[PDB]
């Protein structure tokens, strides 16, 4: 996308939002990215956006795919599900490539690192969900370091009730359940997060009540799941 | 169990 | 997909349909077709299906971008319009080339010949509501000229209850309607046919009754917003 | 107004 303006790709991207055009809007901010100057929160939000819908597609198919592929156990299910999945990792590497160059040693505050540093931990647990094996290990370990460095960095320089803060809290009790075989550490960090949470929203406004609030009930929706 | 569903701006 | 199996396209179409991923299963079909072999009635639901959704995203999307370029009137808008509009061309542009190379010329039952002449009337179509000016005009009776014959073939040839028959007096009434300025024809047409299937359902069996019906009930809900 | 929708096999 050299040739067109930033500001163009910004815009476009928000259009390709409103008319359910993934793939463009990814497209859009990949080019954004690449000019090499750093993102607002509003073009981070952007950037997410358009990444994750983009693999929640990818992912969907995949596991669609691998559940025909486990009840048949031709070459064909293996062979479209190897296709998708080749092309859900590819979708990973390149998000992973736009933080390794060079958002994430760019991102000195803490709001724009913790939520370069979370999009890390959430796209190595996708080439987690999909992983087999010893490469399955090393992916894993990826996934948690991000996630933790994350971690690290929201207790000291976030409140409890931030939104970045809270979702990262969550898509890591998500890893620890569902990817590192860890259903006890996921429910003692949603918990112990909730909790956190709770004691700090009458320092909130209305509206900032109402964004944490949601997201604390997620991590709720996860508590009456897992116990 | 849910991820952020982070699919909307 | 010259290298790939007619089977194995035709396989992968059926998976591709189940994981959502619409691209991937008109892609399997294009290769299916140009294997050179005509293609049985669930080959060429198959092919429709795949088209259909992929069609019909890119006219949400075009729809969409469409209105906020309306409300407007930099040039983003209208340069992401004309990339969406593109795209959708390009892919009637695609069916309407199969149709033509060479599945119409070899469809000698009325089935096979009536479903695809309703699809190129149908492509002209979606052509048709992203034209401006004389190029719209031979594009729409490219439309109606594809209809017509396969109205023609219908009435002679299948009973009035047939379901392709009752979804293509459906959509060239829409035609009527939408694109050609012709409101009571439509109006005309979808009486008519409606009127007729009812008169010959005595003469189906429980399953084809609910097929039947259906598609009537879909006539109906026109007829319900037209007067 | 609706044509058939057409999109599921
Ligand atoms: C992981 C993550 C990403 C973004 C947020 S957010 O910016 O605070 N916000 C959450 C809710 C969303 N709906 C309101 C659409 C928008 C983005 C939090 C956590
Ligand atoms: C234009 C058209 C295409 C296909 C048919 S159909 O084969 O009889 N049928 C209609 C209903 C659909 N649902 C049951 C999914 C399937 C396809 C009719 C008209
Ligand atoms: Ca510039
Ligand atoms: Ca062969």
């Amino acid at each position: 996308m050299g040739s067109m303006e930033r500001a163009s790709l910004i815009q476009k991207a928000k259009l390709a939002e409103q008319a359910e055009r993934y793939e463009d809007m990814a497209a859009f901010m990949k080019g954004a990215v690449e000019k090499g100057e750093e993102l607002s929160c509003e073009e981070r939000n952007l950037l997410s956006v358009a990444y994750k819908n983009v693999v929640g597609g990818q992912r969907a198919a995949w596991r669609v795919l691998s559940s025909i592929e486990q009840k048949s156990n031709g070459p064909e299910v293996r062979e479209y599900r190897e296709k998708v999945e080749t092309e859900l990792q590819g979708v990973c590497d390149t998000v992973l490539g736009l933080l390794d160059s060079h958002l994430i040693k760019e991102a000195g505050d803490a709001e724009s690192r913790v939520f370069y540093l979370k999009m890390k931990g959430d796209y190595y647990r996708y080439l987690a969900e999909v992983a087999t094996g010893d490469d399955k290990k090393r992916i894993i370990d990826s996934a948690r370091s991000a996630y933790q460095e994350a971690m690290d960095i929201s207790k000291k320089e976030m409140p409890p009730t931030n939104p970045i803060r809270l979702g990262l809290a969550l898509n890591f009790s998500v890893f620890h359940y569902e990817i590192a075989n860890s259903p006890e550490e996921a429910i003692s960090l949603a918990k112990t997060t909730f909790d956190e949470a709770m004691a700090d929203l009458h320092t909130l406004s209305e509206d900032s009540y109402k964004d944490s609030t949601l997201i604390m009930q997620l991590l709720r929706d996860n508590l009456t799941l897992w116990t | 169990a849910g991820s952020i569903p982070g699919r909307r701006s």
